[PDB]
């Protein structure tokens, strides 16, 4: 005898908290992954249109008031606390353009692997990316490549050694805390999730409770689908 | 004594990585070592002098010899080994000049050509023009966000909104933005953390 | 003997200054490095309780070997096989007693002093825990000595009748420690205008050996004790300082 | 370019995450109404409070109001001398597990004891006695759990958030050298 | 190579001999280098001459760094054995030696030496040591990465 569905009809007869839980979730996933994750291009237009709205309303109240100095120092605290997440999220990606600045140009001259460049990067990072590799090549060109032979002029893929690909490294060990929603789709058993199947081994079967340490390559699928967290 | 100058430039560079590492800054980058550069650059002119020397002689006397193809396969390599020791050195000197333009230049100064990086002599002519254009690349970014004008500093998380700030021996009553401060020596304050982070980095107000 | 362990066992677990408590963080970091000692500041004893230091100041020879077994019952609350007896090293600063005025009143009392070290010696072996078997009965036992008062204060028994002292030490199952035998001369700025500078001889335990080079300025906290060897009088003893804790300066 | 640590969380960015989880307070300023308002973005309710009637706010506001003494932080369910004794006697009789920690294990034992030390039941040698005791039992099994590491897999079933942000740069720099030997030999 | 630990590893010398005859030496006596001559080569150079040659140029004889003395001294006691005296680098080299040789019997020895020195850089990173003198130069990076993480947690917990 289940009354909950009959109770669920009894009462019926985008939310601003959920955006902040996604900025906090996309920030923790950023700092520990080796590759460059696709940028959240749709929600982060709302927050920069939500910050500039309220920052006038603080100036409009605090100038427009002139006994309660306590509400005016809570909203001043929170705005300078939401500001710190963005200022340490944008400034964390710009330390990963300055390692894979050369590997990403390979991904544009190639025709078909993933041509995103607008969901992989933001609007103004591509004003950073073009003008950085230009300004770094003009330093090496007058200090080394003045005395350049015909073979060793450019640095794109200098095979004959290990170098000049950059290796966004696909086997760094990461720390994951697996948290997947059950049926109440790919779950093999009652408490637990599916085999991650590495190359040489058996099932390495996840659960939903415990946390694990495993390679980044095998769980690259489940980070797109929001069933694990770092 | 064939690629020995590669092992003297690299071990020279490992010192500067370990002045940045533990506790201290790398204010006063040591020097641009140039006399070991000219000794490397002399040998890559000399190793070009042999690979064109054998190019005429392989069409007259050698006539496409496989043992003679080894010299094209050996003298190619010492061009690579001295290329790699010359890029490992000038990328390591670049990122410290990348961080120094990212912590204490353009922070409540808004045009700081002089007054910071007080050497201006340990850099070459090419590394002193790379830096000065790079600081104009930053100010493009802080004009299209408006999260905060000059988003650069303060990667410490915010806490304890009202702090105590004690003046350490620097008079001037200098500040005009957000009100004058009427700054006298040795007199502590009770102001909020938004207006002092632009002055706590100048070595100007000591206490947190 | 009884329950004075529990009055000290609560001192290591519960002593606490403002935020971070010391003697469960100095006991844990000295096991991972395998250092096996502890350093008690002696001002923190009398702030916590005065009745403990009243016993320690009166009769120190019988109570410091009771605190050494009160530590090794606490290090088995942290590690969980071979944990030896820990050593107690203490230091303080009350008032220096100069080397010239050491009367007959300071026998078996905690005394600190100062001076210049002349010479050292070669290391040796003292026994802590040895195994005995009788020659005729072959009845095995085990004598564990922990107290240190140099010749003989604890020896072999006389019966387990059998003969005079039927006991043999077996060298295949025992444990041993080190001794160092320094010498110490008074500082020449407390000038003996008509005298020569005197000297004393100390002993050191297992974890203070090879710590100091000859020719330094030290401050030494120890027990002024006595021993009666004949190696010149009638019923004459000789003085020596059993060191427990040498607080040298920076060696420079 | 952060360039200080750049791969871990520094432990001032761990007291920033734990300050987003709600607790209960006993307020001392009503401001309900009878018949100016806090209009923040992330919480935006509980303008309506009554004197001494429990409500649930986020943690970073309830440290602003304790500094002026207009609130009183209640204890959670675990700061109890009757409750932490079961979570110790679980640890001795199961030498392979981790007993249970509410994942704000160490962090909520710091920000409450320094700031709100008038609202418990006798913190002197009753709660700082257990919490330091439960951190030294737990830091034995971590030390015995590293003689058994491999190059494919590991299980760390129930650990806190501060006992991990001191242990990342040891494991992921060693287990990246056990991967590059087994796969370089193949 | 943008890492400085990778560039410095190539400069080591290896006792490797020739197979052919070459009329020229950039190093001096007698420009025709006779075959069956033994030289010490840098590892940037004797790493591409062991492949390109079906007979290659260089025989690449085994060194004393992987002789039976060192392979027996690290099965007895991996803790108190020197690794700063052999040359200076061990793990960045013994990875390179495995790829050019494909030996399955060395990778079961270095994978046990690495675990035994791993368990004693977690003990000595709890805040009077000789272990700053006998560590490997690949381990001195993770020792300064670990000891400056426990210090910044024990700093934060007490004021």
């Amino acid at each position: 005898i289940n009354i909950d569905d009959i109770l669920a009809e009894l009462d019926k007869e985008v939310s601003p908290q959920q955006d902040f839980s996604d900025l906090m979730k996309s920030w923790k996933n950023e700092r520990c992954s080796p590759e460059l994750l696709p940028y959240p291009h749709q929600l982060m237009k709302r927050l920069l249109n939500r910050i500039s709205m309220q920052s006038q309303l603080i100036e409009n109240i605090s100038m427009g008031f002139l006994e309660s100095k306590l509400p005016l120092l809570c909203m001043e605290t929170e705005l300078e606390r939401l500001k710190f997440v963005i200022r340490s999220y944008i400034r964390c990606r710009l330390s990963k353009i300055d390692k894979f600045s050369l590997y990403l140009r390979q991904l544009n001259e190639d025709e078909n692997s993933l041509i995103s460049l607008t969901d992989l990067l933001s609007k103004d990072e591509i004003k950073y990316h073009d003008t950085h590799s230009l300004i770094w090549l003009k330093l090496v060109n007058d200090s080394i490549l003045k005395y350049m032979p015909e073979e060793l002029q450019a640095i794109n893929d200098t095979e004959g050694s290990v170098n000049m690909i950059d290796e966004p490294d696909w086997n760094k060990f990461v720390f994951i805390h697996v948290n997947g929603p059950p049926d109440g789709e790919n779950e093999f058993g009652k408490p637990c999730y599916t085999v991650t199947i590495p190359d040489l081994k058996e099932e390495v079967e996840l659960t939903i409770g415990s946390i694990y340490v495993m390679r980044y390559e095998v769980i690259r699928d489940l980070l797109r689908d929001d069933k694990v967290a770092l | 004594m064939y690629g020995d100058l590669g092992n003297k430039l690299v071990l020279e560079a490992k010192r500067t990585k370990q002045l940045y590492a533990r506790s201290n800054q790398d204010v006063n980058l040591p020097m641009y070592h140039e006399d070991i550069i000219r000794n490397i650059l002399k040998e890559v002119s000399n190793l070009r002098k042999n690979t064109e020397y054998l190019k005429e002689q392989q069409q007259l006397g050698m006539l496409d010899d496989k043992v003679a193809k080894c010299q094209y396969f050996v003298t190619l390599l010492c061009m690579e080994r001295n290329k790699r020791c010359l890029l490992a050195y000038q990328r390591l000197r670049t990122d410290i000049l990348d961080s120094m333009a990212w912590n204490n230049n353009g922070l409540d100064l808004m045009s700081s050509i002089t007054f910071s990086q007080q050497d201006t002599n340990n850099l070459s002519h090419q590394e002193q023009e790379y830096l000065k254009e790079y600081c104009d690349l930053i100010t493009d970014l802080k004009s299209g966000d408006l999260v905060d004008i000059d988003l650069s500093g303060s990667l410490v998380p915010p806490s304890d909104v009202f702090i105590d700030v004690r003046v350490l021996k620097d008079a001037g009553e200098i500040q005009t933005e957000y009100g004058v401060f009427n700054l006298i020596k040795d007199s502590q304050f009770f102001v909020r953390q938004s207006d002092v982070e632009r002055l706590i980095q100048q070595g100007y107000l000591q206490k947190i | 003997n009884t329950e004075i362990i529990k009055s000290f066992k609560n001192f290591i677990l519960e002593f606490r200054l403002d935020s971070q408590f010391i003697y469960r963080d100095q006991l844990r970091n000295n096991i991972l490095v395998k250092n096996y000692s502890l350093t008690v500041n002696m001002e923190h004893l009398i702030g916590y309780n005065e009745d403990i230091y009243k016993k320690l100041s009166d009769e120190p020879s019988d109570i410091i070997p009771l605190f050494e077994t009160a530590i090794t019952q606490v290090a088995k609350r942290i590690s969980i096989n071979s944990l030896p007896t820990f050593q107690l090293i203490l230091n303080s600063n009350a008032n220096q007693i100069p080397l010239r005025d050491l009367d007959s009143e300071h026998v078996s009392k905690i005394v600190r002093l100062s001076g210049i070290i002349i010479s050292t010696s070669v290391l040796s072996s003292r026994a802590t825990y040895l195994s005995i078997m009788c020659r005729n009965c072959r009845h095995t036992t085990s004598i564990t000595i922990n107290n240190f008062n140099t010749g003989n204060t604890v020896s072999l028994p006389r019966s387990c009748n059998c003969g005079p002292d039927p006991y043999i030490i077996i060298h295949e199952s025992s444990k041993f420690i080190d001794q160092q035998f320094l010498k110490l001369q008074e500082i020449p700025e407390l000038v003996p205008v008509g005298e020569m500078p005197r000297n004393l001889t100390m002993t050191c335990d297992r974890y203070l050996t090879n710590k100091v080079i000859p020719g330094t300025r030290v401050t030494i906290v120890g027990i002024y004790s006595i021993y009666n060897s004949k190696n010149s009088g009638v019923a004459i003893r000789t003085p020596y300082i059993k060191i427990l804790g040498i607080q040298s300066d920076v060696e420079t | 370019l952060p360039a200080h640590l750049q791969q871990t969380f520094s432990p001032e960015e761990i007291q920033f995450i734990v300050e987003n989880e709600p607790i209960k307070i006993f307020p001392r300023i009503t401001t309900r109404q009878k018949i100016w308002q806090l209009i923040t973005t992330d919480d935006k309710a509980l303008n309506n409070m009554v004197a001494m009637r429990s409500t649930e706010v986020v943690l970073w506001i309830a440290l602003l109001l304790k500094q002026q003494s207009k609130c009183s932080i209640v204890a959670p369910q675990w700061l109890t001398t009757k409750e932490l004794d079961r979570k110790i006697q679980y640890e001795k009789t199961h030498p392979d597990r981790f007993s249970e920690l509410p994942w704000n294990w160490l962090v909520l034992a710091r920000i409450l004891f320094n700031k709100a030390k008038d609202d418990f039941h006798d913190p002197i040698h009753e709660l700082r006695g257990k919490i330091q005791d439960l951190r030294e039992i737990r830091q034995i099994k971590v030390l015995k759990g590293l003689k058994y590491l491999n190059e494919s897999h590991l299980q760390l079933d129930n650990l806190s958030l501060l006992e991990i942000n001191e242990l990342r740069p040891f494991i992921t720099e060693i287990m990246d050298k056990l991967r590059e030997i087994h796969t370089a030999s193949l | 190579y943008y890492d400085i630990d990778d560039v410095l590893a190539d400069g080591t010398e290896f006792p490797c001999k020739f197979q052919y005859d070459i009329p020229g030496l950039g190093y001096n006596p007698g420009r025709p280098i006779t075959k069956n001559t033994k030289l010490s080569l840098p590892l940037w150079l004797a790493r591409i001459l062991a492949i390109v040659g079906p007979v290659p140029f260089v025989e690449l004889l085994p060194p004393d760094m992987f002789s039976t003395k060192v392979m027996n001294a690290i099965k007895t006691d991996p803790v108190a054995l020197d690794l700063h005296s052999i040359n200076s680098h061990f793990f960045s080299l013994a990875i390179k030696w495995i790829m050019l040789f494909s030996e399955k019997e060395l990778a079961n020895v270095v994978s046990e030496l690495l675990l035994q020195r791993a368990q004693e850089l977690n003990h000595h990173a709890s805040s009077t040591s000789t272990f700053l003198l006998k560590l490997e130069e690949m381990e001195k990076e993770i020792y300064k990465k670990s000891h400056e993480s426990y210090k910044d947690t024990k700093r934060w917990m007490f004021k």
